[PDB]
């Protein structure tokens, strides 16, 4: 009597989907004045 | 669309639907074609 009882167990053996990762992401790298009204610091990446 | 309903992609969430339709174009350039003939000549007979 390894187990007494009901035994739900989910198998999960489905295919799964593969998905496109991203169509277009544009890498950029061009110089800036770094100062009040840039947010920005001059290295960091920024999501844009 | 049956072949875009795959079961792959009805798993993600997407469903996709066709609409196609014509417009209704403006005329712009009616044509007449005005002919003279002699076929209904014969007609002032009877």
């Amino acid at each position: 009597s390894f187990f007494h009882g009901v035994t739900v167990t989910n198998v999960d053996i489905g295919a799964r989907t593969i998905a496109l990762p991203a169509s277009s992401v544009i890498g950029l790298c061009d110089v800036f004045t770094p100062g009040a009204q840039a947010s920005a610091k001059p290295n960091v990446p920024v999501l844009l | 669309d049956p072949d875009l309903n795959s079961a792959s992609q009805l798993a993600q969430g997407k469903v996709y639907w066709n609409i196609r339709f014509t417009d209704v174009p403006p005329a712009e350039n009616p044509n007449f074609r005005v002919e003279v003939t002699d076929q209904w000549l014969t007609e002032v007979l009877d």
